[PDB]
């Protein structure tokens, strides 16, 4: 849903700063779905709508880090 | 909306679901799946479709049904099943049943006893440790509860397979359940599940005009079902 992908958004924004805070938001990302067919790919309608708004405006992940 | 993973098919080998052995209960929180058997009980807990989705942008093609995470239910756990004991047992040949859960979240199921009583199992609820407790409802008079030190069983009237319940049904109310048995003898009986008594007993052939030869034969094709009125607070029963 809308909250994981701006959970992900939010941990990309430590990850130029740190990772070992954003390594166990990937890791509570393991307290996922994981059955391949589908689930994954609403990870991947994830990763997929953050590399939207990489390329748009400011990217909704900016702000908590500049 | 188009449900994902929207059936199931659940095979209990070796027992033979009852007809109208299957209930389900709606909670806040889940819906529980009650599944009587000739020699098992089953309780199946399955999420409420209030609490699968957390965002109103969910794109209709992909809304799941409540059987989609079925398979990670553990169904040998002895909370969701228990064995049926063979004493005081289910009535052979019987197909009344009825389940529910109680206001404190345990499943009940109603059987008919093999000795014409309401075989009562109440497992705990789905998130606490406890035992499945065993309780049968017979009507015993006063006389036959004071009496019981002095005289053999011979003399009791044990209940014949007349008193054996043909439909059952049940009404919870506040902290007490309602067992509604329309039995073999045209009877209709109440009990308390709390308090353990029969409370009412109606003869259905005071409202059938009367031919002399139906009191004679058990009455093996009768119905009962309940409604209830939330707005008037009135319990209707349909026989």
């Amino acid at each position: 849903k809308t909250k994981h992908l701006k959970a992900a958004f939010l941990r990309y924004c430590r990850k130029d700063i740190l990772g070992a805070q954003s390594m166990v938001d990937s890791l509570f990302s393991d307290s996922d779905m994981e059955p391949d067919d589908e689930l994954d790919l609403a990870v991947n309608q994830i990763s997929v709508d953050l590399i939207d708004d990489y390329p748009a405006s400011d990217p909704r992940w900016a702000e908590s880090v500049p | 909306i188009n449900l994902v993973n929207n059936a199931v098919r659940l095979r209990i080998l070796n027992c033979s679901i009852l007809p109208g052995g299957v209930h389900i209960c709606e909670t806040p929180n889940n819906i529980v799946v009650l599944i009587l058997t000739n020699q098992t009980v089953h309780r199946l807990i399955l999420p409420h479709p209030s609490r699968m989705y957390r965002s109103e942008i969910i794109s209709d093609s992909h809304i799941q049904s409540i059987f989609t995470d079925i398979g990670k239910t553990n169904f040998h756990d002895p909370s969701n099943t228990y064995v049926i004991p063979a004493i005081p047992g289910r009535a052979p040949n019987t197909t009344a049943s009825t389940a529910w859960l109680s206001s404190d979240g345990e499943a009940l199921f109603a059987l008919p006893s093999i000795s014409g009583g309401i075989l009562v199992i109440k497992m705990p609820p789905h998130d606490m440790e406890g035992l499945v407790t065993i309780a049968e409802l017979k009507q015993s008079s006063v006389m036959q509860r004071l009496l019981t030190g002095w005289m053999p069983s011979s003399i009791r009237g044990d209940q014949g397979p007349a008193h054996l319940p043909v439909s059952l049904a049940v009404h919870t109310l506040d902290h007490d359940s309602y067992l509604f048995a329309l039995c073999q003898d045209h009877k209709l009986r109440m009990w308390s599940y709390k308090d353990q008594m029969c409370l009412m007993v109606a003869d259905m052939l005071e409202y059938v005009p009367v031919s002399k030869d139906i009191r004679q034969t058990a009455g093996t094709g009768h119905k009962l079902r309940l409604a209830f009125s939330e707005t008037l607070g009135i319990l209707y029963l349909g026989v």
